[PDB]
């Protein structure tokens, strides 16, 4: 009871399955990266070996493995509607200004709503700390005091060894609001870069195999 | 005697490691899958095997089923042995290849390796034991009243190939796997994990192939009231596969808790 | 905002009761048991948005693996697939006509595709742009115009031959999650993250009503089969029904039992049953005269984007997040 | 989108991989049918009368339809034009046709009259019946028209007698019923002239009509 | 746009709820999914 022209279309059909499967195939050996800094942050600085307006596209390779990284110039600062399509991302980098002062609490309020939101709690955030170099003159130069921005960090105990305690005390603020869910699928990764660093993408790629080493480990019910 | 609370808790096992799999879209990837096939090679192993050892203990080991099903059930004991035998050496190299390096895994993590998996070990799992239907088959499967291999150059030469190797390749695979691992605390207990399988599985099934490699390369009544428990214990890591396989992970503990 | 209060008692002033009251005296819906009689695969990733067609025989469904695909419901076989230029989409539509299928994402630009075309392939006819942001919303008016909603806060319709937009409705506060079009096509409504659903005149370009009743965006609407009333799916777990020549909210559609956001909604050619998707994975059919709860369709594992009843008001197809796309009947 | 042939047939103005592909022309009589090769290889299909002589063959870099002879007898001569479609819900079968070639060495579908007179203006009524039920468990009925000018190769005007193909001037219509069929053409002109041909597609070989013809 | 809003004319929700009933009850029997069709009726 079915014609030729039936199963003629349930040949184009199937095709049509495989050439999905074929697509899609191609795309899950690609791992999708979504960068998100509110400003200063140097986005484009990150990964310079490779560099429309709603979404701009980075794309680097490295040992083989393909990177696709999405930045957003069109949207607005408020964020919640699009986070929604990037749930299937390996990992999220926030990359914050290491700089200004001023700038850190707002910046530390945007890691926690990145974090806690309902779609995207099993992802995980890859930190860099931008112009960290820059930071570090600033506070050699001491005019400035972070501790006085925080009455926590007035008092903190841990390059001089001061400036190097400033650095890991901003560090730790960052990690103090991931901690806080505690549910272990998704852990924060800190890491301090200068404006100018020969290769991110080495820390991009480890952070990345971390990531899948523990998805793995969870599937394979190890952990 | 304390072997039907071995076949029931064998039931029990296995029954609620299918009905976990069955009713749970959270565990359908293929990692589970092939845990999946592991408790359809474990279930038939305490309906099909174990009674009928059951009633061969029961009458002091005399036989009362036909001479006909000698070498059928033999050839059962054999394919259900090395079914979960290979099922454990291919999810210790999965393991392996997955815990080295994660990212050539996930690249190739599909449904296509655990189908090719899976017929990869059925089809060893097959054809070690299909000689027992053709070669065997009445004085190389019967002797003495009672149904046990006397074939010793199948039995020494069998050995060699479906538990020697699998087990050579197990110990070069926790070797090569704990190193990697040990180069945090999620790490750890996969490691405590990794060491009580491979404790367990050169614990329980090891005793009967050096029994039986010693009896043939060489005291017989010694040598078969030893096999006669070490078969048992044999059987009793069908009783756990099914719970030392799921139970670490946190779904199939709250499935387990829900029945 | 004197004349918002004094608005306020307007609308108080103008109706005299609730739609609760009145429904009461009538047979009751019963118990319906629908059963999925169809599950359609083949798609790869997450399933955003579907549209029937006018015909019921043809659908077309957009997902998050960058292949737009046409299929065929009831042998279900598999018609077409167009690959996208942007993998991240929000909003396909069906044309009435059913030559054109329009699809919308994250680049800000709205595709219109001719199914028809010399050496059989799906081509865009036209790429619309002049949006800041994404569009979350298309509708078809007519074989050559198309209304499309836009998180730019603004609501745009276009001459796809010409192509560049007839009128800008820019009434909104928000950014519009939701339109749907009238069976005389000459009003349409839109509803935002303003919590406000507005009634728009498409030959006019202004809003002629504003209603709210939502305390959360709403991010589904769909008009009554008279023309007269629509209802809205927000965040809230709340479906509510406003009418538009009384200008005020009939009814509200809540349970205990659902704390989670609708994410679709759609009215059976009744108007009885007003199908709703939400985010706990269920969809739940509703006697819309009474809000009581008939029964729950529960086939899905992961949540429900997308839900549409047929033009002819057979069947049920809800597409979801699990990527593959269930008819119900 | 043309059809050039050297059988080779090659193929320029579209995808090749995206479509079917199929007729000869008898120098006697009209169409009939000769083999049919799916998109990418899928199947392929004869009738007895040319089966196991020839080959068809596809290669999408050359992007043509191939056809290698065996047997070659007086039957094998003919004029012969590569034949396309594409399936699915709203198929337009048989679209298009190659400018032909020509070479020297199951349901029975006929019209009563091979010749017909024409008047301008006037409607008239090609009829001609099939052997097996056209309506099919659908409800799709395969009932096709074609139109060869003479020295043109055919094209589509009429399917299923319920939908008309586009490219058609609308004056051409049908109606239908079961298993009994009826067309209906209204206010002939010039460049209507041709021999009319109809077809069966419930199930493979393709049964071809000699047709029937327009005179002034 | 307040104007245009204020300069609408307002009818009793009754009304408009009796409205609503009446299209219902001439196209309850129409529909499909609140009463169950044949079988053999459904495409599906
Ligand atoms: C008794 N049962 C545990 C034997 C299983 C087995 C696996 N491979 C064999 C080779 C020879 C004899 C027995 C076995």
């Amino acid at each position: 009871t079915v014609s030729a022209e039936d199963k003629a279309a349930a040949e184009r059909s199937k095709m049509i399955d495989k050439n999905l499967r074929e697509d899609g195939e191609k795309a899950r050996r690609t791992l999708r990266l979504l960068l998100l800094g509110a400003d200063n942050s140097g986005k484009s600085t990150i990964v310079k070996q490779m560099r429309t307006s709603g979404i701009f596209e980075t794309k680097f390779q490295v040992d083989k493995v393909n990177f696709h990284m999405f930045d957003v110039g069109g949207q607005r600062d408020e964020r919640r509607k699009w986070i929604q399509c990037f749930n299937d991302v390996t990992a999220i980098i926030f990359v914050v200004d290491s700089s200004d002062y001023n700038r850190l609490q707002e910046a530390l309020n945007d890691f926690k709503s990145i974090w806690n939101n309902r779609w995207l709690r099993t992802i995980s955030v890859i930190l860099f700390l931008n112009k960290q170099d820059l930071l570090a003159e600033k506070v050699l130069a001491g005019k400035s005091k972070i501790e006085d921005y925080f009455p926590e960090f007035a008092r903190y105990t841990t390059e001089d060894p001061r400036v190097t305690r400033a650095k890991y005390f901003i560090r730790k603020e960052f990690v103090d609001i991931s901690t806080a869910s505690g549910d272990g699928r998704h852990i924060c990764y800190p890491h301090f870069t200068c404006a100018v660093d020969t290769e991110n993408a080495r820390r991009i790629f480890n952070d990345c195999k971390d990531i899948i080493l523990q998805m793995n480990l969870r599937e394979y019910n190890l952990v | 005697l304390l072997t039907a609370v071995v076949i029931i808790l064998t039931i029990a096992g296995n029954i609620l490691v299918i009905m976990a799999v069955s009713l749970e879209k959270k565990l359908q990837n293929a990692t589970n899958y092939f845990l999946m096939s592991l408790a359809i090679a474990d279930m038939l192993l305490g309906f099909l095997v174990m009674p009928v050892s059951m009633l061969t203990i029961l009458y002091g080991y005399r036989w009362p089923l036909p001479s006909k099903l000698c070498a059928v059930w033999i050839y059962l004991d054999v394919l259900f042995s090395t079914a979960s035998i290979m099922h454990l050496c291919a999810i210790s190299l999965d393991r392996y290849v997955a815990i080295q390096n994660p990212i050539h895994h996930s690249r190739f993590n599909s449904r296509t390796k655990a189908f090719l998996k899976i017929i990869a070990v059925w089809t060893i799992s097959v054809g070690i034991s299909m000689p027992i239907p053709v070669f065997g088959l009445d004085s190389k499967v019967f002797k003495e009243g009672s149904c046990l291999l006397a074939d010793d150059n199948f039995v020494l030469i069998g050995s060699f190939v479906s538990f020697f190797i699998p087990l050579t390749i197990m110990v070069i695979t926790y070797f090569l796997t704990i190193k990697s691992l040990q180069k945090i605390s999620n790490e750890q207990k996969a490691c405590k994990v990794l060491g009580i399988v491979f404790f367990l599985f050169v614990v329980m099934w090891c005793p009967f192939f050096i029994t039986n490699i010693m009896a043939v390369i060489c005291n017989e009544d010694v040598i078969g009231a030893l096999l006669n428990v070490f078969v048992w214990i044999g059987y009793l890591s069908s009783a756990v596969n099914p719970l030392v396989y799921t139970l670490f992970n946190k779904t199939y503990r709250s499935a387990f808790s829900r029945y | 905002e004197q004349l918002k209060n004094q608005i306020r008692d307007a609308r108080k002033a103008c109706a005299d009761a609730t739609l609760s009251q009145i429904t009461n005296n009538i047979d009751p819906v019963g118990r319906i048991q629908m059963r999925t009689r169809r599950t359609l695969r083949g798609h790869l990733a997450k399933i955003y948005a579907m549209h029937w067609g006018t015909d019921s025989r043809l659908l077309v469904s957009a997902s998050q693996d960058g292949k737009l695909i046409i299929w065929d419901s009831y042998t279900t076989n598999k018609v077409h697939a167009i690959p996208l230029r942007s993998s991240w989409v929000m909003t396909c539509a069906y044309a009435p006509s059913g030559n054109y299928v329009a699809c919308g994402g994250l680049d800000n630009i709205c595709s219109i595709y001719n199914l028809k075309t010399r050496e059989g392939n799906v081509r865009v006819s036209r790429e619309l742009a002049g949006h800041t942001g994404y569009l979350s919303c298309c509708r078809f008016l007519d074989d050559n115009q198309i209304v499309t909603s836009s998180g730019d806060t603004t609501c745009a319709l276009w001459d796809i031959e010409t192509g560049q937009q007839t009128t800008t409705f820019t009434g909104h506060t928000g950014d519009v999650m939701s339109l749907s079009l009238a069976p005389d096509t000459r009003l349409f409504v839109s509803g935002a993250c303003d919590a406000s659903a507005k009634l728009w005149d498409v030959r006019e370009g202004m809003c002629r009503q504003t209603f709210t009743g939502h305390e959360s965006d709403i991010n589904a609407i769909c008009f009554f089969p008279n023309g007269n009333a629509f209802a809205t799916g927000s965040d809230d777990a709340t479906c509510r029904l406003f009418d538009l020549r009384a200008d005020q909210e009939l009814m509200t559609y809540s349970h205990d039992n659902i704390i989670c956001g609708i994410t679709s909604v759609s009215f059976s050619k009744s108007g009885r049953l007003l199908l709703a998707g939400y985010d706990d994975f269920n969809c739940n059919v509703w006697d819309a005269l009474k809000a009581d709860r008939a029964g729950v369709l529960a086939g899905h594992d992961n949540r429900v984007s997308c839900l549409g009843v047929t033009d002819d008001g057979m069947a049920v197809a809800t597409g979801s997040w699990d990527s593959f796309l269930k008819i119900w009947n | 989108v043309q059809l050039v042939e050297s059988l080779s047939c090659s193929a320029s103005g579209f995808a090749f991989s995206s479509f079917g592909m199929h007729v000869r022309q008898a120098p006697e009589k009209g169409l009939e049918w000769v083999a049919y090769i799916s998109s990418g290889s899928g199947t392929i299909y004869y009738a007895d009368t040319v089966k196991g002589r020839f080959t068809i063959s596809r290669d999408d870099p050359k992007n043509t339809l191939f056809l290698q002879m065996t047997s070659l007898r007086s039957e094998d001569t003919a004029m012969y034009y590569c034949v396309r479609s594409i399936y699915y819900y709203g198929s337009s079968p048989f679209d298009f046709w190659g400018q032909g070639t020509t070479l020297t060495v199951d349901i029975v579908m006929t019209q009563a009259t091979s010749s017909v007179p024409v008047t301008p203006g006037e409607s008239v009524s090609i009829s001609c019946r099939s052997s097996k039920s056209l309506l099919h468990s659908n409800g799709n009925t395969y009932l096709y028209w074609f139109l060869q000018r003479p020295g043109q190769s055919p094209q589509l005007l009429i399917y299923r007698m319920s939908n008309l193909a586009s490219g058609v001037p609308d004056r051409f219509s049908g109606s239908g019923s079961g298993t009994a069929f009826t067309l209906t053409i209204s206010r002939l002109e010039a460049e209507d002239v041709g021999v009319y041909y109809c077809m069966q597609h419930l199930e493979y070989p393709l049964t071809f009509g000699a047709g029937t013809k327009l005179e002034l | 746009q307040l104007k245009m809003e204020a300069n609408i004319d307002r009818i009793k929700v009754s009304k408009a709820a009796a409205d609503l009933m009446a299209y219902c009850e001439a196209h309850a029997k129409e529909d499909p999914l609140l009463t169950p069709v044949p079988a053999s009726e459904n495409p599906f």
